[PDB]
């Protein structure tokens, strides 16, 4: 693997961008043969079948995704600080599912339901509809610039939005169409 | 029967133990406080209900119908608490329609009206909410007894079903009679009262009716915390012997699997 | 740290009866609220 | 082994009926020799040392036998009905193993204890004594005609013998006794 | 492990005793290593944290540790009888201290007041200086023979020094010094 790896280089003379799909059998990640390929790599996305399950498309786990150029120094300190912002409540709703489970929903205090109520909303919205997969979704894709992906994020943690469904939040492009998704839903009512 | 079964399964009841083991204290923190409370409270409804002792008064043979109080919370995970209270709710009722009557049934506490809500939806008056969450007060009776009288129905008789605690590990079933009824109250025991009017009754019987709701519900409280705390402690016991066979099963599984998996490089060794 | 160690979220990971215990209960208690989201929603923007 | 088994058939001049006792190492259905003679039967029983643990004789376990034969055009209608019945009251009890293990009974509503009660009195009327454990066992041996089971298991599953105990169905043979040992049984 | 553990016997003209450490990989018992050693052990020796919390030492565990000539038969009638109480005292007063953790102190009866107290002058008596360690804490090493270690446990076990104080019995070699040391506290 070594050997032909180390063939596909940016040396001083051109560039190569590269990108590789890569095979897990059985959805298992010790297995030797995609264990000795993280280290010839410089960013990592990760799909899992139980996203998949939910419905939301590109099933990417967003706790097990890792880059580089992921520092306060490359990509500015307001990028940085929203995604670690993300990834830490993301985290903190696991633990809240083992209490759930033994007293019903209705037991927990109001801030752990603020909690839950915020990170429902920021799972659905990571999801987007594609251009090539118009025949199974049955929707236009869409694409989003990064100034609108750091915004939306920023706005749903401040808490701008607690007063609408989760509905509206699902498979939609920038932030303004999500408003725009309830206003027709509160119409069609 | 494969190791990551057996590795996830073993996973969940390891935290299931845990939740159950850290919400029995608060059980018994609370009980501590719901039993301080009780003494002098107990005295108080006692007291309310000393006239009725001393002069036995009767209710006759009417067609005014009932007016069944049962009283519970909005929380399980108790044992058999409501349940027991749900079984004699039921079975007064039959005997009231024998004789025939327009009973009609209120409750306090959600699982109350949950619980006999399929086949006694009718009879349903009026039902409460946000019981069990904070210590009851007497501003709570006040409540209840005030949206009580408001209604249009009226009643000759009356009764009022409650958990009494009786001990750490034990509890009894009762109920009370109500004799609100200013006629039924108007009797020949009553005579050796010489300074009495129809207006000082009716404020009487007003009285009387909040005393005996705030006594029920000071009852009920702290039967069903002492109840929590045997269920909480039962569940850890089941969780902790589940998890003696489960790391058993997992041992031994994961010896035969590095047998297994020696005994193919040495056979593809041979062949060669 | 020989043994068997578990961490967050182990519970709706096995798939057994108590995960989808867990995931009903959310369902349920999440798809009561939005009616009266919506609600208010159309009674605000039909005020003004 | 298909060289062996293939010579014990039936032809177009006469029949032979085959009963065969298998063995399976460990307590494992998937080792290599039991799991290669599935495929050369037409009629399976498989028995379980958990149900022998609890007393029940004969150890059949209800939910892993099958038959080739069991369907409505042969058997008939009311037969076919009345086993798919009792397989569906099994299986739905096996579903709520996990819940009352821990959190305990008081969980459930009424539809679920009225199942859960209907699949206990089940298992206790497929057990049955047999004649040559006699010597050993102080009890008397029972053979059941095909209609009285039919109609034994018909009316449990209407529900007409919720009043009496769990333990008047233990080991006996036609439905006649389960009454009078329950009269005894007061 | 035959060939060599079968040098360490008793001969006629005299005996090898050897002590040996142990440790189990993966906290699995079952594993072939150290199940092939306990087939040769005569007894165990359990070294506990918990109890070096408290301050005692050496921090042997009392109920953990087990032998193998603890026997009426070998040992006599008296020691067993002696190791029996002490044992039985000290699980009880484990169970005892649960409940005062949730029910409060005052939930005790009268006899378990008396119990608790024992115990704890008992969780203190096993303690003992060493002379290896003289220098640094500045205390004379004891060497107590048998006789005096039954006598001594056997007189607290019947109720007899139940009025001096616990420190008393702290850090202290036969049953005499520990009155000297009650005498001169107070």
């Amino acid at each position: 693997m070594g050997t032909m790896q180390e063939r596909i280089t940016t040396t001083k003379k051109g560039s190569i961008t590269s990108v590789q799909a890569i095979y897990v059998p059985a959805d298992d990640l010790t297995d030797p043969a995609p264990a000795t390929t993280f280290a010839h790599l410089d960013a990592t996305t990760v799909l899992s079948r139980a996203i998949a399950e939910l419905g939301i498309y590109p099933a990417v786990d967003p706790l097990d995704s890792t880059s580089r150029i992921m520092d306060p120094n490359i990509v500015g300190s307001e990028h940085y600080d929203v995604a670690r912002g993300v990834q830490k409540i993301l985290q903190d709703y696991k633990s809240l599912q083992d209490i759930i489970a033994i007293l019903g929903m209705d037991e927990l205090s109001e801030e752990d339901k603020l909690t839950v109520s915020r990170a429902r909303k920021i799972q659905r919205f990571l999801s987007q509809p594609f251009q090539v997969a118009e025949v199974f979704t049955g929707h236009l894709g869409k694409l989003v610039p990064l100034k609108e992906t750091i915004k939306g994020f920023q706005q749903i943690l401040a808490g701008e939005y607690d007063h609408l469904p989760e509905q509206a939040f699902y498979m939609v492009g920038p932030i303004e169409e999500a408003v725009a998704k309830a206003d027709k839903l509160a119409e069609e009512h | 029967a494969t190791l990551k079964d057996i590795t996830r399964r073993l996973k969940s009841i390891k935290n299931i133990q845990k939740i159950t083991k850290s919400m029995k204290m608060v059980a018994a923190a609370k009980y501590a406080r719901a039993e301080r409370d009780l003494k002098p409270a107990r005295v108080y409804g006692i007291g309310s209900l000393a006239l009725y002792e001393k002069a036995d008064i009767k209710v006759p043979e009417d067609k005014k119908k009932h007016l069944i109080i049962g009283v519970s919370s909005d929380r399980g995970l108790c044992g058999a608490i409501h349940s027991s209270v749900a079984k004699q709710i039921k079975s007064e009722v039959a005997n009231l329609t024998a004789a025939g009557k327009e009973v009609k049934i209120v409750g306090v506490g959600d699982k109350i009206r949950g619980i006999l809500h399929r086949t006694h939806s009718d009879q349903f008056l009026v039902t409460f909410k946000e019981v069990g969450r904070k210590p009851p007060t007497f501003g709570d009776a006040s409540v209840i007894a005030l949206e009580l009288l408001n209604s249009g129905y009226e009643f000759d008789e009356g009764s009022i079903i409650f958990n009494r605690f009786r001990s750490v590990i034990s509890y009894k079933t009762e109920e009370k009679p109500i004799f609100s009824l200013d006629t039924v109250a108007s009797a020949e025991s009553m005579s050796i009262y010489d300074d009495i009017d129809a207006d000082v009754l009716r404020n009487y019987q007003e009285y009387s009716l909040a005393n005996i709701i705030y006594y029920s519900l000071k009852e009920s409280t702290t039967s069903e915390q002492s109840a929590r705390m045997t269920a909480m402690d039962n569940a850890s016991k089941n969780a902790s012997e589940m998890i003696d066979k489960l790391t058993l099963t997992f041992n031994r599984t994961r010896q035969a699997v590095i047998t297994k998996e020696l005994i193919e490089i040495i056979s593809g060794a041979a062949a060669l | 740290p020989e043994g068997v160690r578990s961490g967050a979220g182990a519970v709706r990971d096995a798939g057994g009866a108590f995960g989808k215990k867990e995931q009903a209960d959310e369902e349920r208690y999440f798809r009561a609220r939005a009616r009266e989201q919506l609600a208010a929603l159309k009674k605000h923007h039909e005020n003004e």
